[PDB]
């Protein structure tokens, strides 16, 4: 995750000795890149004792949310956002038909 | 076990999600509906006729 800051880092001394012939290129403030601004992801009922037609009624709306990277109820992001593809956290008490 | 849960089972079973009831993937190759109900008529026995339709998806 972090690596960017370096590899921007190394990027824009090259574009600087590319443009050698140059000065004065463009740069983003760092609130662009500190802030969560644009990224994706980041008390709730027994849903054991939920019954089945409810508790696929319960999960389809956080289906609605984690399509747009949100943490939802069930089925939450986890932390690890690197490497290069997300990974979720599905609950190990509903139902396994559901869950699949 | 009732008519109704067999239903839904095999409306996952048809795509090859496991039932709670219907609960064997294609491995030895049929859908082994399972558990103490009896009632073979549609329990036992027409379930299997039905789950060669998610065999056929699996593959």
């Amino acid at each position: 995750l972090q690596q960017s800051l370096e590899l921007k880092r190394k990027m824009l001394r090259d574009k600087q000795n590319k443009k050698n012939s140059g000065q004065h290129l463009p740069i983003f403030p760092a609130w662009v890149y500190e802030r969560p601004a644009l990224i994706g992801d980041f008390t709730a009922l027994p849903i054991g004792t939920l019954p089945l037609a409810s508790q696929e009624s319960a999960v389809v709306e956080d289906l609605l949310y984690v399509l747009v990277g949100v943490d939802g109820r069930y089925v939450s992001a986890q932390p690890l956002a690197g490497r290069q593809s997300r990974t979720f956290l599905v609950d190990p008490n509903l139902d396994l038909s559901i869950r699949e | 076990i009732t008519e109704a849960a067999l239903v839904r089972d095999i409306l996952y079973v048809f795509q090859g999600i496991d039932g709670k009831n219907i609960k064997m993937n294609n491995t030895e190759n049929c859908y082994k509906v399972e558990g103490k109900a009896n009632l073979s008529r549609s329990l036992r026995d027409t379930a299997v006729r039905l789950s060669e339709l998610g065999w056929l998806h699996n593959k």
